[PDB]
């Protein structure tokens, strides 16, 4: 989505993706790791389910 | 103007082929749609989806429906509710030429005004002397003072004559002054055993006869009498006579319920409960009607205007079952209970 | 990205001949309809006004008018004129201020005489102009001052000249004064945001009006305006079938931007073919914006011979299909032909004879059959002339009944008309191709539906859309039946012929040929009616006039253009086939285009319609009058890329004074900022004084005011200006009306200076009625020239109306060294003319009552903002996020 302005008028355009990305994020962990260490005051997010 | 229902018709229609997500539109139907949600929302400036899920998308759409239905039907039903509006300018969205319509809609439309327009023949609903203020004993005699035969109504579709020995007379009169009947089918049988005035036992012999604009007719036989011809009937026996004349059936140029096909489903589907903002919306919109606004029309209506309304009515009805659209109404209150013929009973006033 | 063009088969793919574009086109059309002409009249006998046949540059004319939607006709400024000065006498107490408007007026066009109407014309044009320009302002950015809590405009915002009158101020005057300049307060003031300044500044009434109105206008029309317009691109841009782009139009507005559009999109059909004698010039317009560019295709080598073996080959009927085209002396011939039958009756055809050239007769027959299936005579609108046709009908008889292989029975018809006959074995009658311009029984569609109106058109002059041999151009993208049989009525009674009489051999070239042909329609007919229906169009009304007027020879007003082709290039068109490469670029801003010339046009007929009505508003004024005048006028004074529009065919050597004054009267217009401007300005420039030149001139000998000087301080009064424009017009009664015959009349006799005289010694008034003049002020320090005094509206060298008229205002000054009576003469001094404006040119003032002035409204838009004119914006391929109705 962008929206460009010429003229006066401004125009906008809107494009819908036509590849889509599936995953496997395998978690590998350590020793040295904290029970505490994967958790963050704020979470990360993830957008796209198919 | 006709083609301003077709396309109505056909939007609402094709919004019931919108049943829940899993469909594959049939091209056509996407077409169309497309053409008129577009130009709905060019002039309502409402967001009306193509394929609707929310809810408050299914609403959207459904007001549109609402709002072509009606301006289709030429009602303006008003304030009923703080959740829709109705929007007069939805009549020149239906007026342009740009929006198409089904072959489906264009007969539906076409067979409605072509029969609504003009009239026909049709086999009427109820027995011939239905509206009549008295009626006398099956099968006992009576003369009238000074007469030798005395024809008489003894129910809905049956009249008796009372005979005399020897005697003979025209009978039509008793039938004739309702206006206006085009063909009357007749069976006219002997009454074996009636009462006398006294009330023993007496038998009518065979040989009485009745003939129709002359022609002699056999009993228990069905016959296309007009109405017009002289129904005599003759007792050439040395007995007193009784003959029972009964209208089968008769064809008159009033609008019944076969004056378009299935009608009476349709009546049964606007007019059923659903749930009660259903209810009380089918209400709303038939009080701005000649309609009954909840209760089945005795008599079958006769012009446009009503029969288009009840159709298009019916098919915002099943529009309604399968959007499954939820607002309010002013002076509705629903009752969330799973719903039973009790509850709906009550609804009805 | 090749929607139709997809060749699913080789059968399709030919060679490539030519190719021609929509400049390419239009020129040679031009062209050839000036060779046309300048060889006849050349050629014969001709009596006739010279004009020169000149073809134009259509690009560059085109490109010239695209150039107009830039010239803007409002004017931004930060500050409004003048519009009054104040002039000092010699009192101190007394000033004297002058609305400045009247004087520049008063010198704008040249003065005015009975003799040149023209000139008259003009004169008042440039006029109505002047106030229109003058009165075009915007107002950005004002010079606000700070001043005790409130913003005040500064004194140069306002509309007076009085820096002069300053240093002869009291002290008390002087602080009047400050106040009211400091009164003049921005309305608003402590708001920020605000976007406008309202103040309180004085202006001139006629120019003010401009300024309202047009203020009025850019406040009206902003978004919806613009939304309805682009949404009709948007609509034609589907008629057009235009590849759209992935952006979309937000009628989002900045707070920035106050938009100013001038031209809106739907264009009046009418006003464009209103135009007398435009047809041609419209018809070239029609070719030169909207015909696309291609390339002509030619057929298989394989539709006709095929190898079976490396010996074996067939052999196509016609081996004379070989020739090499007939230079572009015919190439160009064959071009006239596609062309026509491009623009359905528009243009005609006719055969054209070399007495040179030697063609080989066999040509005749081919392009007897060949003119029978290509071309349309079809009773709906017809492609060829009356006599055309007849020469194809004895090409096709003399040619039916050429056997080169065993004869078949002929049996003839009483009549001696060419086809009476019918030849075969099961007869057949060939009495069907004869040429019946009712039926079209020949020719093309004999049995065919080629105009068929439907749908609701973008355009609405023409809602037709044309189907040659009923074939839509729908049947290439998806087929309608078949390959096998495509054939039209025509065609196949065509192949019957063939057979029946002379020989199969041919007809089967034909029946092959079939689909190729059909294509090339099907094409034609998309280009026609899809790629190319603009405002050049024409409308159906004429469309469906041309056939039966053509029939009896009417005079309709546009006659088809009657081409001369040549029997070789019948075979030649019929065996290329055209097909589009890439629509003209001028394409896509066609419309727009269309509304600058249109409403250029308009804005024309409106000032000729006033001018025309001069005439009668004041015949003595202009006895040699003639219509063309004003016209020629106004043309003048018009833009020049229009004026060339309408004179492609060169029309305006032409155009009777009947013709243009039903223009005129017309009333199709096409509104525009320009329009409702000059409109507008040019309501205000009916009251004549406005415009400075009135009938209000009058003689009466009077005494210069010699007063007595007792109290020469006391001549703080009105320095005792003098003055012949008069306070008020004398009692109706006491003045003798004179006319132009009657004063022309006396005068020729020797009597008007008399009776002129006995009237002055009467102490009477003499009006001279009739004639405008011209109307000058000037202002004098003491005793001006005796020919300002005893100044006279009329030359004596027949007496001569009208000339200038000098309205002066005389001050009077006085020094101590004055005696009482000094200023006193044994013997009066005269003054004759006198005149009467009933408008507050120059007036008599105090002091404290200088900046009374103020009074006007004013809005000026905040230095903030930004004002931009979108009206180039208005492209095809835009579409918008709000789609409209």
């Amino acid at each position: 989505y962008d929206t460009n302005e010429k003229g006066g008028l401004s125009y906008a355009t809107i494009k819908y993706a036509t590849e889509t990305t599936i995953f496997y994020l395998i978690y590998n962990v350590e020793f040295s790791n904290t029970p505490d260490s994967l958790v963050l005051i704020n979470p990360t997010y993830t957008m796209t389910k198919v | 103007m006709d083609t301003i229902a077709a396309r109505a018709l056909t939007v609402m229609r094709a919004c019931a082929t919108l049943q829940e997500a899993r469909i594959v539109l049939e091209a056509n139907v996407m077409e169309i749609l497309g053409i008129a949600i577009n130009r709905y929302n060019g002039l309502t400036l409402r967001g009306v989806t193509m394929r609707p899920t929310s809810l408050a998308q299914r609403n959207e759409m459904f007001f549109m429906c609402l709002d072509m239905m009606l301006s289709a039907a030429g009602i303006n039903v008003g304030p009923i509710s703080p959740d829709y509006t109705q929007h007069m300018a939805t009549i020149g969205v239906l007026a342009t030429p740009e929006i198409p319509f089904t072959t489906e809609a264009a007969n539906e439309i076409a067979r409605v005004t072509g029969e609504t327009s003009t009239w026909g023949p049709a086999r009427q609903p109820y027995g011939f002397f239905l509206e009549t203020e008295e009626t006398f004993q099956p099968g006992r005699w009576f003369m009238r003072a000074a007469q030798a035969a005395t024809a008489v109504v003894c129910g809905p579709d049956m009249i008796q004559v009372s005979l005399n020995a020897g005697a003979r007379g025209d009978v039509q009169q008793i039938f004739q002054g309702r206006n206006d009947p085009m063909m009357i089918y007749l069976v006219w049988r002997r009454i074996e055993n009636f009462a006398m005035a006294q009330g023993n036992s007496q038998q009518t012999q065979a040989g009485v006869t009745v003939s129709v604009g002359g022609v002699d007719m056999r009993a228990g036989r069905i016959i296309a009498w007009d109405g017009q011809a002289a129904l005599h009937v003759r007792n050439p026996t040395q007995q007193n006579a009784m003959v029972q004349i009964q209208v089968v059936f008769y064809i008159s140029m009033d609008k019944t319920l076969n004056q378009y096909p299935a009608l009476t489903a349709e009546i049964f589907n606007v007019y059923s409960f659903r749930d009660h903002t259903w209810h009380g919306l089918r209400t709303a919109i038939r009080n701005r009607t000649t309609l009954p606004n909840m209760l089945p029309p005795i008599f079958p209506p006769n012009d446009r205007d009503s029969i288009l309304t009840l159709l298009l009515l019916s098919t915002l009805a099943d529009v309604y079952t399968v959007l499954r659209p939820e607002f309010a109404m002013h002076g509705v209150n629903p009752m969330p209970g799973p719903l039973t013929a009790a509850i709906a009973r009550a609804a009805y006033v | 990205q090749r929607p139709e063009r997809i060749k699913t088969t080789p059968y399709l793919e030919g060679d490539v001949l030519s190719s021609d574009s929509g400049p390419l086109l239009s020129v040679f059309a031009l062209q050839e309809i000036m060779q046309k002409v300048r060889q006849v009249q050349a050629d014969y006998m001709t009596a006739t006004r010279e004009v020169d046949f000149t073809v134009p540059d259509v690009q560059q004319i085109l490109d010239d008018i695209k150039a107009l939607a830039a010239e803007q006709v409002y004017k931004i400024v930060k500050v409004p004129s003048t519009s009054f000065r104040h002039i000092v006498t010699q009192s101190r107490d007394r000033v004297l201020r002058v609305d400045t408007y009247y004087e520049e007026m008063s010198q704008v066009g040249d003065v005015i005489t009975e003799d040149e109407p023209e000139k008259f014309y003009s004169t008042i044009i440039k006029k109505v102009r002047f106030i229109r320009g003058k009165g075009s302002f915007i107002l950005h950015d004002i010079p606000a001052r700070d001043h005790r809590g409130m913003e005040v405009a500064e004194p140069e915002v306002l509309g007076v000249e009085f820096k002069n009158v300053l240093p002869v101020l009291t002290a008390e005057h002087r602080a009047m004064i400050q106040n009211a300049l400091d009164g003049s307060i921005i309305e608003n003031g402590n708001v920020a945001t605000r976007d406008v300044d309202v103040f309180i500044g004085a202006c001139s009434e006629p120019i003010y009006r401009i300024y309202n109105r047009l203020q009025g206008y850019i406040e009206a029309v902003q978004l919806q305006e613009l939304r309805n317009s682009i949404g009709w691109l948007e609509r034609l841009g589907q008629r057009k079938r235009i590849t759209y782009s992935q952006e979309v139009l937000t009628d989002f507005r900045r707070q920035d931007m106050i938009w100013v559009l001038a031209l809106q999109l739907p264009v009046n059909p009418q006003v464009v073919w209103d135009v007398p004698r435009s047809s041609i010039a419209n018809l070239i317009m029609n070719i030169a914006t909207c015909l696309p560019t291609g390339e002509y295709i030619a057929p298989n080598p394989r539709i006709s011979s095929i190898t079976l073996t490396q010996r074996i080959t067939t052999t196509g009927p016609f081996a004379i299909l070989t020739g090499s085209t007939p230079t572009a002396q015919q190439l160009n011939d064959v071009r006239k032909i596609y062309l026509a039958l491009m623009f359905p009756g528009q243009i005609i055809l006719d055969l054209k004879i070399d007495p040179g050239e030697r063609m080989d007769p066999a040509v005749r027959m081919v392009a007897g059959v060949v003119g029978h299936l290509l071309f349309t005579a079809g009773g709906r609108f017809t492609n060829l002339t009356q006599n055309m046709a007849r020469q194809l009908d004895i090409a096709l008889n003399d040619y039916l009944l050429y056997m080169y292989n065993t004869r078949v029975q002929v049996n003839y018809g009483p009549t001696g008309e060419p086809l009476d006959f019918q030849i075969g074995r099961n007869q057949y009658d060939c009495n069907v191709f004869r040429a019946d311009f009712a039926t079209g029984t020949g020719y093309n569609g004999w049995a065919t539906i080629d105009v068929e109106y439907r749908d609701p058109a973008p355009y609405v002059h023409a809602q037709r859309y044309i189907r040659y041999c009923g074939i839509d151009s729908r049947e290439l993208i998806n087929p309608t039946t078949y390959g096998i049989g495509m054939t039209y009525h025509c065609y196949n009674e065509m192949l019957r012929m063939l057979v029946a009489a002379g020989k199969d051999s041919e007809a089967a070239y034909f029946r092959s040929m079939l689909p190729f042909h059909m294509v090339r329609f099907a094409r034609i007919n998309q280009i026609i009616n899809e790629d190319l229906h603009s405002v050049f169009s024409l409308p159906d009304d004429m469309f469906n006039a041309l056939l039966p007027d053509l029939i009896a020879g009417a005079h309709q007003n546009a006659d088809p253009v009657v081409l001369d082709v040549s029997w070789i290039s019948l075979w030649f068109a019929f065996n290329r086939s055209f097909e589009p490469t890439h629509r003209n670029e001028m394409l896509e801003i066609a419309p727009l285009i269309e509304s600058v010339y249109a409403s250029e046009l308009s804005v024309m007929k409106v000032d000729m319609r006033h001018l025309s009505l001069m005439q009668r508003r004041f015949p003595d004024v202009l006895i040699q009058a003639r219509p063309s005048h004003f016209w020629k006028a106004v043309l003048n004074d018009s833009p020049e890329a229009v004026k060339a529009v309408m004179n492609l065919s060169h029309s305006h050597n032409f155009i009777n004074i009947r013709d243009m004054m039903r223009w005129v009267l017309l009333p199709s217009l096409q509104p525009s900022l320009k329009l409702v401007l000059e409109e507008e300005a040019w309501a205000a420039a009916n009251d004549f004084e406005d415009l400075m030149l009135t009938d209000q001139v009058y003689m009466h000998r009077d005494m210069l005011p010699e007063p007595r000087l007792d109290d020469i301080e006391r001549f703080r009064q009105e320095g005792f200006y003098y003055t012949n424009m008069l306070e008020a017009p004398p009692e109706i009664d006491r003045v003798v009306q004179y006319t132009y015959e009657i004063a022309r009349l006396q005068a020729n006799m020797g009597q008007f200076r008399a009776a002129l005289r006995r009237i002055m010694d009467d102490d009477d008034w003499v009006r001279f009625g009739g004639v405008l003049r011209t109307v000058r002020v000037k202002f004098f320090d003491a005793r001006p020239p005796d020919d300002i005094l005893q100044g006279l509206p009329f030359s004596y060298d027949t007496i001569k109306y009208a000339t200038e008229t000098t309205i002066f205002y005389l001050i009077y000054n006085v020094e101590f060294s004055n005696t009482p009576d000094s200023l006193v003469l044994i013997n009066p001094t005269y003054t004759m003319t006198k005149v009467f404006i009933n408008k507050r040119i120059v007036e008599r003032v105090r002091v404290g009552q200088i900046l009374a002035v103020l009074n006007r409204r004013f809005v000026a838009y905040k230095g903030k903002m930004r004002i931009m004119d979108i009206t180039q914006s208005l492209k095809m391929g835009t579409k918008l996020a709000a789609p409209t109705v």
